[PDB]
């Protein structure tokens, strides 16, 4: 419901897009895997 | 990151039998030692330098632009 | 036909100049590399 | 005939094992070294690079280019660079060769060396022409691209040798052996308990009359008998590669006396 500042997130934590990619996913990402 | 052209030590070329190499595993099935007698590399130092390289080139190619 | 930036994922010859932002015609993605220059450039064989 | 003879043992096209007999040893070396670095040979040095998207950096794909062998056997008449009077090279002193590359196959697009062209004028002469021993035909994998990456080069080749660099040397390696059991006992054996047994014997043995226990040491032994093996890249026949060895250092060995007479005048 309300803003309250945001938190930086860890790479390949729970929040990280990543985590969930995979392999091709990725090299489309530009991040290597 | 692509073959090497030629071996550092001694000299001979070497940037070719990539692929022959390559396919003397995948395909004819065989056992990496024999593999490069065959494809003429006989001594260590023009040898260890198929046996090592790590062709990451390929691996580069899987970007995009 | 001559050119300037690319989109660094849709790479497509873009070009502009002060105050045209910096974005693409699309995908927003405001990243954009500068392609090569025309002169060739000369090196050692060794 | 008159005095240092061989005997060639096997020979292909690519090596050339043989037995230099009666030759001083500095004779030999001095030769093997000749072969090594100094028999002039072409290749590229130059490239100018129009267009690359490759994965592999602008001087990377140089230096490769470099490497890959071309053809030298009329060598002995395409002037070096630096004695052709025309300013930077000319078809009578430099080969030139172009590169062309395009990702039109969906699935990576190989470059080879087979892929040059030449462009300069050859005036009907072997020469600059990669040289090509892949069974397929194809030799040397100069590097690959993915979808639409481009490579427009252009290179030209000269003179040179393996002193100004090892890219033109055509030796790429050299067998080199003799007294194969030690009489001139030009070693010492480490060992642990035998040096026979512990010190592999040669192939090169044979061709020689063992030891015979007994026998005092013959000191006024020196060294004939010689057990090479010129190897080759393909930029020369085997044989040149041994030939012009000696045909080299032999023109050296003059340009010695030569200058002791441009000396004599005064």
């Amino acid at each position: 419901k309300v803003f309250i500042g945001r938190l930086p997130i860890m790479l390949r934590s729970k929040n990280c897009y990543l985590s969930e990619a995979t392999e091709s996913d990725l090299y489309k990402l530009k991040e290597c895997p | 990151m692509i073959v090497p052209v030629r071996c550092f030590s001694c000299g001979k070329v070497v940037g070719d039998k990539w692929e022959s190499y390559l396919n003397l595993l995948q395909e004819d099935e065989l056992d990496e030692g024999t593999a490069l007698s065959r494809l003429g590399l006989k001594r260590y130092c023009c040898r260890r330098m198929i046996l090592t390289h790590v062709d990451l080139i390929e691996k580069f190619l899987r970007y995009n632009p | 036909a001559t050119l300037k930036y690319i989109c660094a994922e849709c790479s497509s010859k873009l070009s502009l100049s002060r105050t045209d932002a910096v974005r693409c015609k699309d995908c927003g993605h405001r990243i954009l590399l500068k392609a090569r220059t025309k002169r060739l450039v000369q090196f050692e064989a060794r | 005939e008159e005095g240092p003879q061989v005997k060639i043992r096997e020979a292909s096209k690519d090596n050339v094992d043989f037995i230099l007999s009666n030759v001083d040893l500095a004779m030999a070396n001095s030769l093997r070294r000749v072969m090594i670095a100094e028999i002039p040979t072409l290749a590229i040095d130059s490239v100018e690079v129009e267009t690359n998207t490759t994965v592999l950096a602008d001087e990377f794909i140089a230096h490769r280019l470099g490497l890959i062998p071309l053809q030298s056997m009329d060598i002995e008449q395409l002037e070096y660079s630096r004695d052709c009077f025309c300013e930077d090279h000319c078809d009578k002193c430099s080969v030139v060769l172009t590169l062309q590359a395009f990702g039109e196959s969906e699935s990576t697009t190989n470059v080879y060396s087979k892929d040059l062209v030449i462009v300069s004028n050859l005036m009907g002469r072997n020469i600059g022409h990669p040289i090509i021993q892949d069974k397929e035909g194809n030799g040397v994998l100069i590097c690959k691209l993915r979808k639409g990456q481009e490579l427009k080069l252009t290179c030209v080749a000269k003179k040179g040798i393996a002193k100004e660099h090892a890219k033109w040397g055509p030796a790429a390696a050299i067998e080199f052996e003799y007294d194969p059991w030690n009489k001139l006992k030009h070693t010492d054996y480490w060992y642990e308990q035998d040096s026979a047994k512990e010190w592999p014997q040669s192939k090169n043995c044979e061709y020689e009359d063992p030891p015979n226990e007994g026998d005092p040491f013959d000191y006024k032994a020196q060294a004939d008998t010689f057990y090479m093996n010129v190897e080759s890249v393909g930029s020369i026949p085997v044989d040149q590669v041994v030939v012009r060895g000696i045909d080299t250092l032999q023109k050296k060995v003059a340009s010695i006396l030569l200058a002791l007479t441009q000396m004599d005048q005064d």
